[PDB]
DNA sequence: CTCACGTATGCTATAATGTGCTGACGCGG
DNA sequence: TCCGCGTCAGACTCGTTTATAGCATACGTGAG
RNA sequence: GAGUCUG
């Protein structure tokens, strides 16, 4: 099984799992740590952002790769925006403090 | 260590006075005249009755406590519209009210999507009929067999049994399901290519042809107008607009035959 | 948007209102017919937004033209549908509702704040009982509970002027009325007057809470909810399945519960209902909200449809499955694929076979891109249809894209970093991934169906990080050790072995060749065997003093297969490398040597060549396995019948009376264990040689070329242990308990196993297989705890300029030095300039890397001890210096600044455990454990050196030792330590201190089974407290009657004997107590659990005699199963059940008080006048005697040392070295090589925090716990400026707590205990500035390490300006 | 190089900085269309930057110096 | 299954870790050729439209 | 037909497969003798003997 | 587990005292379980269900 | 501008008035 | 007594069974 | 959610 781009999950916006759902391979904690041990910071961010949740990022980077730019332009992973909403639903004020 | 909301409440109800016939009449006359204590005592004394009906009304929609509270609302309406002048007992009249309010609540709250009682009542008759059919027909009721027995439309019976199907929990099933309202990057990228090509296509055809064609479909303009509505801009014509719209499209059809689409992008 | 930090704080009712875009009044979801959102329902479009993009509900406004146009008719904003994922609502609660998280979550904030027990609060909340909020009349004070009837009494008598209420209104009032300031001062006043030890903690904790509450600006009333927020619809979606049915989140069921009960409460309030009913509704409302927030915490969770509890808000965040672990610290990924792996022996080391169809799909955008630049595709949809049609031109384009583009291969489980590697792909027809053999080791890849993930690095940056950092070729050495991972195996080994190994004469013995080319010509011509012992002329190239290679040529006896291998061997290497018969062990050394001399590209080429030649000659040989291979010894049946009549004689002696079950078990196991070794050694002599080959004339002996023997000797597959079971005797099998079956299997596989032997086998087998499934998870949980603790640790500085460091000495554990000083200090920064013996000329500087060249010099001079710079002693704040660390073991040079060291450390500790779990378990059947260690024989002549020893001379003439810690050493002439030998207690020494012994002399004998209790004094033996049935037991014999006494411990003992310690007391002939030479102690030896005394009371003993024998049953397996819990216990800094005691201050000590037997050791120092007085157990016996001038941290007690007490008294290097050695003991027992520096990283992370005494210029005061780096920073500015000086004391934290003590709550939450972490952060108003790695990975940003360290340090300087 | 990047690490030193510098140069050729100093030889922008670093033509300092130069020439043209 | 002429011996790494080297003759003789029958359904439903 | 790796036997300690292989060849040995006698027709008496 | 009686014992476990606490468990096919057990102080206890 | 359609709140009267599945994990703080 | 922890991907299947009165006026929006 | 599985 192989996948470049496909459908994406409902809440988390991450790609689905399994070959029947045309799914992306799970990049697990273990696999992340490996990139952490190495240097590989761009490979990791890619895997976190334009390859998974980052909605704007993934489309923008697709366009760049057909345009042959091979530039990332990262964003904010959508699972996080949900996390925030789920913690505010608990009645905890969790704000982003700006620069 | 009594912590449970239910056991606490049932402890409190047991702690009440039980009413007699003459007592019910005395309190009921004072109650309708508008006594505070009389209303309180009649309600509190008859809470036990709510519980007996609510206890046999569980495992159908809401919880016992939820079924007892809604049942209590029926008790209040019962005390308000009780007639002590009629020799007939209160328990008999109250039972109607308690069952009515519990049933009504169970028909509304239980389903996530608000369902009308009109359809629910119809459904009841269809299901009771199915039961009698099942006892004699060793098999189960068909839609047509139920419809035959009630002398009603097959389509109407099917619509009703179609609303019987309950909802399923996503929590998992969530991960199998994928966003259908959100298009994929590949699809969104394809729309970007088309929208960008149009701008370049507008400055490739004639100046009056790409003006009239674009502002009609709402490509360059703000509002998607029709052949007759293109007259508002500067065209102010009906025949000349229709000849020029199609003249723009005919020259563009040859631009797609030469670039390498036409029948190639016809499948799409 | 781009932000600095994140803060968390309690939500105000009004704050909650801010986020809300309306109050959802109704439970209505959607209309059954028009499946659109209902009025002011849960999916209301008027509140959360439009269902369709830029379209109102009633449909009046459409298209992107209408922007923010709120439709007047339906009341729906024309914006994108996206908004319905972001907009929140709210619910107006009739009754105030307590927030379960602040109530139930321990310790609890509402309870701790009110100083009111939880029970009291709950009685109030469920409306069982009233609570007093305030009474001016002290009659009833504050927070005093009144029952229904208690409320009636005061209400008539006082009433009115006293306020007492019920439910959450009461608690909210109580919280509103409480003044944080005033209570802070009152509690400070209490601590000043009478600070009781344990309640000082609790008072200080409520003080910290009150202070932190006021600093956070959180209000206690807000713990009670008046407004209840509503989650946006799309985050609790109602979607139609294909079947026409709908599917929804359980949050919808919980919100509908809450709304129904809340609205019913509004109704019953409008109707003025009697209060019993109001109360029930308020209980039900609190139940519904508590279910909605956190279901299952408030008791029985609300079961929905199946019976399963509804998933609540907190359940979506909390669990491993929450959102942290599942959707945030790891994710599903685009441009990712998998398939089965298979060999690619043809590949070079930097390549991998990637299926055509798989690669077509992964590089889809890259194809689209080139297709449009060539003008072959007019647009993207036409390019997609050309790929769909899989046109011939598309393959050519795809070949062009993949060129020089690296792909990541990953295998589960990813234990260490080499579980991901980058390769350049090679397009292949067929559906399987082709993996290079030499990297199979790092992946632990075996091709019996394993699969791999493929991932495509998209950006130029990611491509470069893959090619430079993650490439196969570039990750040759293990980062856990200095040994390489890429090493030829199987055929690659068998073939090179076949080539190098020599045979007698064969074809063309003793010929002469002109170089390896005449040799290869001869072999391939068929005039020479590869084992033709002939001399060839090979030209070696040795490196001189300068870079130049010096030419050298000479003749040397060898074979015809080794000369031909020389052709593969790169110039620079000696010919002696190929001149031995090569195995896997020798080839690994060969590739490491080549890497360190020649460098990376040469070793890469050389590795490929070795693989190619390996299989090339592997197929040329053609070795197989027959039934004649395993040759069982002629003398098996003799050895067995001998062993068998012997065990029979001991079973007959069992009914007689010299034997317990334990004694005979040991004796039978010993007999069979020695028989098995004998039969095995018979088989291996008979098989290993027993080659009669006639040399050129007469007969000779040489090594056997029997197939199985070659397989074993080469190290290709089976070991001698497996071949014992094939050809020798199968041996003693061990039950799933670990206890060994008394009847061994006499037969082998060749002979045939029966149903009984096979059935007995099964036990061990299945326990092994169950072990792999079940045990794998504690290993992995340890990796994860380690990783979390040492995530932040990054190389920050190049040189801190520190002199400080740990003294490393050769690790000579047992008899032979498994790992010397060179291996232990190999690649380590040297500090405090350490020269040679003669102190008159510096040999090594104080800022240099310990390279193999330096290391070789160290060995000529025989330097034993070297202070080296370590991670633990590094001064760098918020990371560690390249010099303190030393070499990146994976690179073979000094570590690069920015490398994430902690992660590598945790992974490298974690991996072996997790791998040795699955590995040794499926692979072994029986338990080949040895236990011959019962008598020291010395290997080399020398003089006996006994350090730490106190022994008594027995009537034999012999030195019987009675010390616990005893270290016999073997000194030579010059006076160096070379052999060590742990003498036990109860030992007979042959010779006493400093006496000469020759090679192969026995110097001490002791029994391994039984640790005897050996008496110092001579006299008569008295039975103290040894009441039969109470404390001991009596067991009698026949004819005359020998009774034997067994000391029942408190386990079997009656209530009556519990307080009695049973002990054999030494009295003299008079029946007075005999003293222990020179002290006031009377002789008395306290007998432990099951101390089996033979000789009954009143027997004249001589000194040095065995009184009592304590059964020392050692029925434990020699696996990681038993080792890993020891490792986890050290890392988590657990005090044992019997930790040793050490002096706190230097100075002179005498004894004071005693509690019956319990010692109250009084230290009264010389200069420091204050005493230090300790309570000590009675039975714990002291090493020190009385008045000695002992320094800080002198060992007083026996048994195991607590790492806490080591750190606290001796210090950092002491405790670090204790952990390193005690952990390494376990891993070394399993043959696992991990560098100390990794363990040292994690210990540094353990010693992160420190407690403070006194104040400085900041807010320290008594006993705040602050991180060490931050207090050092304060101390640096303080010492320059002055102000109040602050005494500090470093604290040890074991892993789990250390990770939770990190000053990032995003890391704390993601680890564990998320509910508790977020309540404590919310209450403190804590602000996470996102400094660590986990924090950055969560927000999906650049890691502060590796590639990101450049960018990250640029942002930190952008903080200074702009 | 083609096979292994050891030589290019030996020029700059820090593997991490090697990657940044090769990235920056590859981006120039990818976007700006900067001409390669070594013959392309059908090599991707990733490998060409590593060749240029190996031979010691490309470097963080050198790239910065030429950035200033082109940027001051553009300032000159604007004024 | 099917019995086969098997030889125990290395090949050029084509039997590395349990990897199996098979003759073309096995494929020709259609031995270990296997038959699989997949079931696909198409459902005509009734919708609100 | 198939070439399997010798090194996946002595570690695995499934010696059954080797005995199966020796006997399998012996079984097929006798099948090859019967095949040879059937190709040359020969006697029912002789086949019966063997 | 077949219904009937079973006599079992925590082999240590509870109380570092290391006392073997004996227990009986009566298991029916249908009904509440009847437990008897010892306490460290040798008092016989009953746990119904 | 008017009626039909969808949805809801109403009232009826023998007396009846007190509840209620799966159980057993193991180590630490 | 209570509550905080327990390896990493992959394959497939099943599942969301059951219950309740009848007819009059009132409340409210939509369609022609 | 309960399965039968491959490392
Ligand atoms: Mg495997
Ligand atoms: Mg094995
Ligand atoms: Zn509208």
């Amino acid at each position: 099984h192989a996948r470049s781009t496909g459908s994406y999950s409902l809440v988390t916006q991450q790609p689905l799992g399994g070959k029947a759902q045309f799914g992306g391979q799970r990049f697990g904690e273990m696999e992340v740590w490996a990139l952490e041990a190495y240097g590989a910071a761009y490979t990791l961010q890619e895997m976190l952002t334009v390859k998974s949740d980052d909605v704007n990022g993934r489309t923008k980077m697709y366009k760049n790769i057909v345009d042959g730019n091979h530039q990332m332009e990262p964003g904010m992973p959508e699972s996080f925006n949900v996390l925030l909403k789920e913690i505010r639903s608990l009645g905890i004020n969790i704000e982003l403090e700006d620069e | 260590r009594v912590l449970d909301a239910t056991q606490l409440y049932l402890g409190e109800i047991g702690y009440s006075p039980l009413l007699t016939a003459e007592e019910e009449v005395y309190f009921a006359r004072r109650a309708l005249r508008g006594d505070v204590a009389s209303r309180r005592r009649m309600i509190e004394s008859n809470l036990r009755l709510v519980v007996k009906i609510a206890r046999r009304y569980g495992n159908r929609g809401l919880a016992l406590l939820d079924l007892i509270e809604e049942g209590n609302l029926g008790l209040i309406r019962a005390v308000e519209k009780f007639d002590p002048e009629r020799g007939f007992r209160f328990s008999t009249y109250a039972t109607w009210w308690i069952r009515q309010t519990i049933e009504r609540a169970i028909m509304n709250q239980t389903r996530t999507i608000r369902l009308p009682i009109h359809i629910v009542k119809e459904l009841n008759v269809y299901l009771r009929t199915a039961r009698e059919l099942s006892h004699k027909l060793d098999h189960e009721p068909s839609a047509e067999e139920i419809a035959e027995q009630l002398d009603k439309p097959v389509d109407d019976v099917s619509r009703m049994l179609r609303l019987n199907e309950r909802g399923t929990a996503v929590d998992a099933l969530l991960d199998i399901l994928a966003d259908e309202k959100e298009n994929g990057p590949e699809d969104t990228t394809q729309d970007d290519d088309m929208k960008q090509s149009i701008v370049k296509w507008l400055f490739e055809l004639n100046a009056k042809q790409r003006e009239v064609l674009a502002r009609r479909f709402g490509l360059l303009g703000y509002e998607a107008a029709t052949l007759e509505d293109v007259g508002r801009e500067i065209g102010l014509t009906r025949e000349r607009v229709r000849q020029i719209q199609v003249e723009g499209l005919r020259r563009l059809r040859e631009i797609l035959q030469t670039q390498g689409l036409n029948i190639e992008a016809l499948f799409l | 948007e781009e932000f600095d930090a994140i803060k968390i704080a309690l939500a105000s009712p009004d704050m909650i209102r801010s986020w809300s875009f309306g109050e959802v009044k109704k439970p209505e979801t959607i209309n059954y017919r028009t499946f659109k959102p209902e009025r002011d329902g849960l999916f209301c479009a008027r509140i959360f937004g439009p269902v369709k993009d830029y379209e109102c509900l009633c449909g009046k406004y459409k298209r992107l033209k209408h922007r923010g146009v709120i439709c007047e008719k339906c009341g729906v904003e024309v914006t994108q549908t996206k908004v319905r994922r972001e907009r929140m609502g709210h619910i107006e609660l009739a009754s105030p509702t307590a927030h379960i998280w602040f109530l139930k979550s321990l310790p609890s904030r509402i309870g701790l704040l009110l100083d009111m027990p939880l029970r009291d609060i709950e009685r109030v909340l469920y409306f069982e009982s009233y609570v007093v909020i305030e009474g001016g009349m002290t009659n009833l004070e504050r927070q005093q509970i009144l029952t229904e009837e208690q409320y009636l009494d005061a209400l008539e008598e006082f009433g009115d002027e006293f306020d007492a209420k019920m439910g959450a209104e009461a608690i909210q009032a109580l919280l509103k009325s409480m003044d944080l300031e005033q209570e802070c001062e009152q509690l400070r006043e209490e601590l000043n007057e009478t600070n009781s030890e344990t309640k000082r903690k609790k008072l200080t904790k409520r003080i910290k809470l009150l202070e932190a509450f006021v600093q956070s600006g959180n209000k206690p009333e807000w713990m009670i909810l008046t407004v209840l927020p509503v989650l946006p619809p799309d985050l609790r979606p109602l979607v139609p399945l294909d079947g026409g049915r709908f599917a929804t989140s359980d949050l919808n069921d919980l919100y509908r519960r809450v709304i129904n009960r809340n609205n019913r409460l509004k109704r019953l309030l409008d109707l003025a209902a009697p209060d019993i009913i109001v109360r029930n509704e308020k209980r039900m409302l609190q139940e519904a909200v508590d279910a909605l927030l956190d279901n299952g915490r408030r008791g029985r969770a609300i079961t929905g449809s199946n019976k399963r509890p509804l998933k609540s808000l907190a359940d979506m965040i909390k669990g491993k499955q929450g959102r942290f672990r599942q959707n945030l610290l790891g994710k599903r990924v685009d441009y990712s694929g998998r398939s089965v792996i298979t060999v690619g022996p043809y590949l070079r080391l930097h390549q991998c076979g990637l299926p055509k169809k798989m690669a077509l799909e992964l590089f889809k955008p890259f194809i689209y891109g080139k297709l449009e630049l060539r003008g072959l595709a007019t647009t993207i949809k036409a390019a997609k249809k050309m790929v769909e049609r899989e046109e011939a031109v598309v393959w050519d384009i795809l070949d062009e894209v993949i060129r020089e583009h690296p792909v990541l291969l990953n295998r589960a489980p990813t234990l260490h970093r080499l579980g991901i590697q980058a390769f350049e792909p090679v397009l292949i027809e067929g559906k399987a991934i082709q993996l290079h053999p030499l990297v199979c080791a790092a992946y632990n890849a075996d091709f019996d169906g394993d699969q791999m993930a493929v991932h495509v690095p998209l950006t130029l940056e990611a491509q470069l990080e893959a090619r430079a950092l993650m490439m196969s070729t570039n990750n040759i050495l293990s980062p856990a050790n200095g040994e390489p991972i890429i090493v030829p195996s199987q055929d690659v080994v068998l073939g090179l072995y076949y080539m190098t190994r020599d045979c007698v004469n064969a074809k063309g013995e003793g010929m002469v060749l002109t170089g390896p080319k005449e040799a290869e010509r001869l072999y391939r011509s068929g005039l020479a065997s590869l084992h033709a012992r002939v001399k060839v002329r090979i030209t070696e190239y040795e490196k001189d003093a300068n870079g130049e290679l010096v030419a050298k040529t000479s003749l040397k006896d060898t074979t015809v297969g080794r000369a031909i291998l020389w052709m593969i061997v790169p110039k620079g290497l000696p010919y002696s490398i190929v001149n031995q018969a090569l195995g896997k062990k020798a080839i690994s050394k060969m590739l490491n040597t080549c890497y360190r001399i020649l460098g990376l590209k040469p070793t890469v080429i050389f590795a490929d060549q070795i693989m190619y030649t390996g299989f090339a000659y592997a197929a040329r040989s053609g070795a197989s396995v027959g039934i004649d291979d395993m040759v069982i010894p002629e003398k098996k049946h003799e050895i067995i019948s001998e062993a068998e009549a012997e065990v029979a004689e001991i079973q007959e002696q069992f009914q007689s009376g010299l034997v317990t079950a334990g004694e005979r078990y040991n004796k039978v196991i010993d007999i069979w264990a020695a028989a098995n070794d004998r039969v095995s050694k018979a088989m291996m002599d008979n098989l290993q040689t027993e080659t009669v080959i006639n040399r050129d004339g007469q007969e000779e002996k040489q090594v056997s070329f029997n197939s199985i023997y070659m397989m074993a000797d080469s190290g290709a597959r089976g070991s001698a242990a497996q071949i014992r079971q094939l050809a020798g005797m199968r041996g003693l099998m061990a039950k799933p308990d670990g206890s060994i079956i008394e009847t061994p299997i006499t037969a082998n596989f060749r002979e045939g196993l029966n149903v009984l032997q096979y059935f007995i086998s099964t036990h061990g087998a299945r326990k092994g297989l169950a072990d792999t499934a079940l045990k794998t998870a504690n290993s992995g949980y340890l990796t994860r705890r380690l990783v979390d603790v040492a995530q932040d640790l990054v190389v920050t500085e190049d040189d801190c300029g520190t002199h400080e460091g740990i003294m490393m000495t050769p690790v000579i554990e047992g008899g032979d030095v498994k790992e010397p000083l060179r291996d232990r200090v190999l690649g380590r920064v040297t500090a405090e300039d350490v020269l040679k013996p003669g102190t008159a000329d510096i040999l090594v500087p104080r800022n240099t890397l310990l390279h193999e060249q330096w290391c070789d010099l160290l060995e000529e001079n025989s330097v034993d001890a070297v202070k080296v710079r370590s991670v633990v002693s590094c001064d760098t704040d918020f990371g560690v210096c390249a010099h303190c660390y030393g070499r990146d073991l994976a690179r073979g040079h000094i570590i690069n600044k920015g490398e994430a060291i902690g992660v590598i450390a945790a992974q490298s500790i974690g991996e072996p455990g997790t791998q040795l779990t699955m590995r040794t378990f499926h692979i072994g059947g029986a338990a080949s454990r040895a236990a011959a260690e019962s008598s020291i024989q010395v290997k080399n002549k020398g003089s006996i050196k006994l350090s730490n020893v106190k022994s008594v001379v027995n009537s034999s003439g012999k030195l019987v030792i009675t010390s616990r810690n005893t270290e016999l050493k073997l000194i030579d002439e010059f006076g160096r330590t070379k052999e060590s030998y742990k003498v036990p207690y109860g030992a007979v020494l042959a010779k006493g201190d400093g006496e000469q012994v020759a090679g192969g002399e026995t110097v001490a004998n002791w029994d391994p089974h039984t640790m005897p209790v050996i008496t110092e004094v001579s006299g008569f033996v008295r039975f103290t407290d040894m009441i039969d049935g109470q404390t001991i037991t009596r067991q009698t014999d026949e004819l005359t009657g020998l009774s034997s006494l067994v000391v029942l411990d408190s386990a079997e003992r009656t209530a009556g004997g519990k307080d009695l310690r049973p002990a054999l007391k030494i009295v003299d002939a008079q029946g007075n107590d005999v003293l222990i030479p020179g002290t006031d102690m009377p002789a008395q030896y306290f007998l432990p659990g099951k101390a089996i005394v033979q000789l009954e009371d009143g027997v004249q003993i001589s000194s040095g005699d065995t009184l009592a024998r304590i059964p020392q049953e050692s029925g434990g397996t020699k696996d990681i199963t038993g080792g890993l819990p020891r490792v986890a216990d050290l890392f988590e800094a657990r005090r044992p059940k019997e930790p040793a005691i050490l002096a706190e201050i230097s100075g002179i000590v005498s004894f004071g008080k005693e509690t019956k037997g319990k010692r109250r050791l009084v230290i009264t120092p010389v200069d420091g006048s204050d005493p230090y007085e300790e309570m000590i157990p009675k039975w714990r016996q002291l090493n020190v005697f009385e008045g000695e001038r002992v320094e800080r941290g002198d060992v007083i007690s026996d048994g195991p040392e607590a790492p806490h007490d080591i750190l606290r008294l001796r210090g950092v290097h002491a405790v670090t070295r204790y952990i390193v050695n005690e952990v390494q003991d376990v891993y070394r027992l399993q043959g696992v090589k991990i560098n100390d520096k990794h363990i040292e990283v994690i210990v540094r992370q353990m010693l992160r925090k420190a407690t403070i005494v006194n104040a400085g210029s900041s807010d320290f005061l008594e006993g705040e716990q602050v991180e060490y780096s931050r207090v050092k920073i304060a101390n640096r500015e303080l010492e320059a400026n002055g102000k109040v000086g602050a005494t500090y004391s470093r604290d040890l934290l074991g892993i789990t707590k250390a990770s939770l003590a990190t000053e990032s709550f995003i890391s704390a939450a993601s680890f564990q205990e998320t509910t508790r972490v977020l309540t404590e952060a919310a209450v403190a108003g804590k602000r996470d500035e996102l400094r660590g790695l986990k924090e950055n990975v969560i927000v999906g940003r650049l890691i502060p390490a590796g590639t990101g360290y450049a960018y990250h340090q640029d942002r930190m300087r952008r903080r200074a300006a702009g | 190089a083609r096979v292994t990047v050891q030589d290019a690490v030996e020029k700059i030193g820090n593997r991490f900085d090697l990657v940044l510098v090769a990235a920056r140069r590859a981006r120039q050729m990818q976007v700006g269309g900067k001409d390669p100093l070594v013959p392309e030889e059908n090599d991707k922008t990733t490998v060409i930057a590593l060749r240029e670093i190996e031979e010691g033509l490309i470097n963080n300092q050198i790239l910065d110096v030429r950035e200033r130069q082109e940027q001051q020439e553009q300032e000159a043209a604007e004024l | 299954g099917q019995n086969m002429r098997v030889a125990f011996m290395p090949w050029n790494g084509y039997n590395f870790e349990d990897s199996i080297l098979v003759s073309e003759r096995v494929v020709q003789e259609d031995r270990f050729t296997t038959i699989h029958i997949q079931e696909l359904a198409c459902v005509s439903r009734d919708t609100k439209l | 037909d198939i070439v399997l790796n010798p090194l996946g036997v002595p570690s695995r300690m499934n010696i059954g497969q080797i005995l199966e292989t020796h006997l399998g060849m012996a079984a097929k040995g006798i099948g090859d003798k019967i095949n040879a006698m059937l190709k040359q027709q020969q006697e029912v008496a002789k086949l019966r003997e063997f | 587990r077949s219904p009937g009686v079973f006599f079992d014992s925590d082999k240590g476990k509870t109380h570092s005292s290391g006392k073997v606490l004996y227990n009986a468990r009566i298991i029916p096919y249908r009904g509440s379980w009847l437990d008897f057990e010892f306490d460290p102080k040798d008092n016989l206890f009953v746990r119904i269900d």
